[PDB]
């Protein structure tokens, strides 16, 4: 889940205090809470491996279900393979 | 029989600014109409699924805006890089290429464009939020950089297959053949052309720097969406016939049977305000989509190729274009060949030699008063009229305005010299 | 109803300028300074554009001019005799009048 | 191995008609809704900046 | 309704401007863009609202 | 890629060798001149 426009600290506090309006909860364990510009993403592990965008989240971040069993991950999307052209005179 | 032919040329760089994307908004229908009020929400439910349609319309717009940005900039299969040595025949691209010393890695012109146009919902906290774009400004700059590196190092080949390196002056030579000017014009004047290009780029920076209105097209989009949201928020203070614009005051002072009447008056007013806002956003979204489609077409035809469509890729004969990223849009720098310093010559449709009518193969016959020459149409370069330059069709009695002049046969001259002595 | 910024005379003047440019300078006035060219040579270039050699135009110049003049007369007869020819513009006028 | 090649040609002139502009209208919102009526105008003000 | 028609007219005007630049101020190799047949040239004429 | 011999039919001449940047030295084959040295090589 993505809580739009909010700091993860504020969401974590709202969960701790039993203040958050929706009554369902996401496990929210260590390393599954990731701060994006879109909002606070809970339930996906952020990795440093870029891939093609699958499910867009926002602000450069996409998520996908990958084998690493399988889980939902978040990553900064890749724009393409790099190709340095052998330019010369 | 009077024709004017350019004897010089100018390399001109012009700027075209197009919107690509719109601010992506999202509205919590229930909070806006019935903010934190159960009684209002329960009355709101009697109007059916209007909040749901409004939600879909705004979601569809947000998705479309990301589609528009992706369609305009993500036109390159790979992210291309320039060589470590940025020498391109004397053409200085340092003001359009990424500046590696600054954060965000934007070119000097992109940095200027971003500075000229002006996440946390500090403002308008009435259920109205803004979603970030899927591609960040850095990602757009990276696509622009890839497109620019592709054009500079591979010309038009990266847009129709694998990138193929070509020396930049030869790319320009091909572009000159495209407009209809021979390759030697570029090579003979390569230094002049590079200097005119570099000067024109400096003028682009001075024009954008000194003219506040240069980017008005993008600022208008920002201003119109900001005004639309400010108006939408302002409608909340209206009473619409109710005793008060604040639901907490209505519920605080009145019993449910009266509060429902005052609340329904407010629900009607707020719901009409949201329908007006969404309808206007759909119309503007359609306008932006059309602009984005034009920008994508221009990207493909001006940047990833050479276009023979008049005024499509700037004023003049199109040579090449370079994209630059801008907030909510794209700026194209169009490099064109503009004829200059034309000279007034006498012409003729054909030359009559021995009864044959000679027509030019690639050019126009001109006369500098006393002598006839064949020249390329777009650049004065007189050449001797020979059987290699012309073709023969028919006799001299058909063409209107045919003039009498010698056509030189290159081989016959040899026949009279090779065995002039017989032995 | 507000009047347009350009009057019908100003539009006619722009149309006249564009037509004079095309007739006396061909395509050159649209990409730089206007360069005069004899009209039959402009047509010869246009023939090379479509992929027909210049001698076809010069050998048949009188036929081509006659076919052009005939076609223009037919345009006037078509517009004069067909009330529906300009329906696209009349529909715009009718729709805004109906809306008001 | 059969090809057809034109031996003559016709110069043809056709007509394309396109709208460019629309009648420019202007509406006095207050006169239309509340023509020369102060009481109506004052009630109209409660609908905000429509 | 006026905003929707205005958008339609804008699209038509943009097409007309494109045709002016490519058909009148040049020679187009786009099939059927500047009339039926191989394009040679075009001439504009003014018309009410178009 | 379809390499062909560089001849006076494939190229055109404009100016001298001291203007173009990066010009290289290579033979350009004149098709007619070769005949002139074979057709009457023997003089009679
Ligand atoms: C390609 O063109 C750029 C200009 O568009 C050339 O940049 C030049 O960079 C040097 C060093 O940064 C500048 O020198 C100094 O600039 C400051 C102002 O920032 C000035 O106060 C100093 O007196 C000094 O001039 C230089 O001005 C700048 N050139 C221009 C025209 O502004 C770059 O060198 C060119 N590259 C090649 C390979 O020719
Ligand atoms: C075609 O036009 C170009 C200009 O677009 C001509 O080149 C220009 O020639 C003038 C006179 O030779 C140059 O002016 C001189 O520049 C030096 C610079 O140090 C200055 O010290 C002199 O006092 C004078 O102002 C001008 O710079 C030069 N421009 C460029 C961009 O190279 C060219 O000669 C023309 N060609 C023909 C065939 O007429
Ligand atoms: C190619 O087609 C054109 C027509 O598009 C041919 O020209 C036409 O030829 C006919 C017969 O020669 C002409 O008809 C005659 O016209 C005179 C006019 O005074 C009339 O008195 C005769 O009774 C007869 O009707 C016709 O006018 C002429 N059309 C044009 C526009 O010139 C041309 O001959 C054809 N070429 C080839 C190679 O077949
Ligand atoms: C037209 O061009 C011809 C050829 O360039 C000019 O005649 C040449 O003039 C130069 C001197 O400038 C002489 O060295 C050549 O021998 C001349 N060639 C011939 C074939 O006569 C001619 O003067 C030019 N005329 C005008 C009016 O500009
Ligand atoms: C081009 O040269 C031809 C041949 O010299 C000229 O044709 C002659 O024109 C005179 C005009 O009085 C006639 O009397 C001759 O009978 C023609 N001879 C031939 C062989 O056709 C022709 O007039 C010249 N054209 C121009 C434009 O000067
Ligand atoms: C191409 O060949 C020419 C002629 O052989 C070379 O020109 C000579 O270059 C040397 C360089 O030291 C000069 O000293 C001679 O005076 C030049 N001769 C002439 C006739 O110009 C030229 O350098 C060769 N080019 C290349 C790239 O090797
Ligand atoms: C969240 O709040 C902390 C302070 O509690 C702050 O340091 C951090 O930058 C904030 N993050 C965002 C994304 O606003
Ligand atoms: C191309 O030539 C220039 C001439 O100054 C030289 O500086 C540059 O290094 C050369 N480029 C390559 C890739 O060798
Ligand atoms: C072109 O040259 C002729 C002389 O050859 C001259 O009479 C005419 O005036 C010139 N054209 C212009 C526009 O001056």
């Amino acid at each position: 889940v993505l809580y739009q426009g909010v700091n993860c600290t504020e969401v974590s506090v709202a969960i701790h205090a039993d203040q958050l309006t929706p009554t369902w909860r996401v496990y929210s364990t260590g390393s599954n809470v990731f701060q994006t510009r879109a909002g606070c993403l809970i339930g996906a592990e952020y990795v440093n491996n870029s891939y093609e965008c699958d499910i867009p989240i926002g602000a450069g971040i996409c998520a996908s279900y990958q084998t690493q069993s399988q889980s939902i991950i978040a990553y900064t999307m890749s724009l393409g393979a790099e190709n340095s052209v052998a330019y010369s005179n | 029989n009077s024709i004017a032919i350019p004897t010089n040329f100018t390399i001109s760089v012009t700027t075209e600014i197009l919107p690509v994307s719109m601010t992506k908004t999202s509205v919590d229908c229930t909070m806006y109409i019935c903010g934190d009020s159960t009684e209002c929400s329960n009355l709101l439910l009697q109007y059916g699924s209007f909040c749901t349609q409004l939600k879909r319309a705004l979601t569809g717009i947000a998705v479309e805006q990301d589609k528009n940005t992706q369609e305009v900039f993500a036109q390159v299969k790979q992210i291309y890089k320039t060589p470590p040595i940025k020498y391109f025949g004397g053409f200085n691209f340092s003001q359009i290429l990424p500046d590696p010393s600054k954060p965000s890695k934007r070119s000097p012109i992109e940095d200027l464009l971003f500075n000229k146009v002006t996440l946390i919902c500090a403002q308008k906290f009435n259920g109205l939020t803004v979603l970030p774009p899927l591609l960040t400004d850095e990602m757009i700059a990276q696509y622009t950089s890839a497109l620019l590196a592709g054009t500079i190092t591979s010309g038009w080949t990266f847009g129709a297959g694998p990138a193929l390196q070509i020396p930049f002056p030869m790319q320009m030579a091909y572009r000159f053949n495209g407009i209809g000017v021979t390759q030697n014009v570029l090579y003979e004047n390569q230094k002049l052309i590079a200097n005119q290009f570099n000067s024109a780029i400096g003028k682009i920076q001075d024009s954008l720097f000194s003219t506040p209105s240069a980017l008005g097209k993008l600022q208008d989009v920002v201003n119109h969406n900001a005004q639309a949201l400010n108006t939408l928020v302002k409608q909340l203070s209206s009473k619409f016939g109710a005793i008060s614009s604040v639901l907490n005051d209505i519920l605080s002072r009145l019993d449910p049977p009266e509060a429902e009447v005052q609340i329904d008056r407010l629900i009607t007013g707020r719901l009409q305000s949201l329908q007006t806002y969404v309808t206007q956003q759909l119309i503007r979204a359609a306008e932006i989509r059309a602009s984005a489609n034009l920008a994508a077409t221009k990207m493909s035809e001006c940047v990833l190729g050479q276009s023979k469509r008049v005024d499509f890729c700037g004023k003049g004969y199109h040579l090449m274009s370079f994209p630059q990223s801008a907030p909510h849009g794209v700026v194209f720098l169009h490099v064109t060949y503009v004829p200059a310093q034309e000279k007034n010559f006498t012409t003729a449709p054909a030359i009559c030699h021995d009864g044959k009518a000679h027509f030019p193969r690639e050019g126009v016959f001109v006369s500098n008063g006393t002598h006839w020459f064949l020249t390329q149409r777009n650049f004065y370069e007189p050449q001797i009229i020979t059987t290699d330059n012309t073709f023969v069709s028919g006799n001299c009695d058909v063409v209107i305005g045919i003039v009498n002049n010698t056509v030189y046969d290159p081989l016959q001259l040899e026949l009279d010299s090779f065995k002039e002595e017989l032995d």
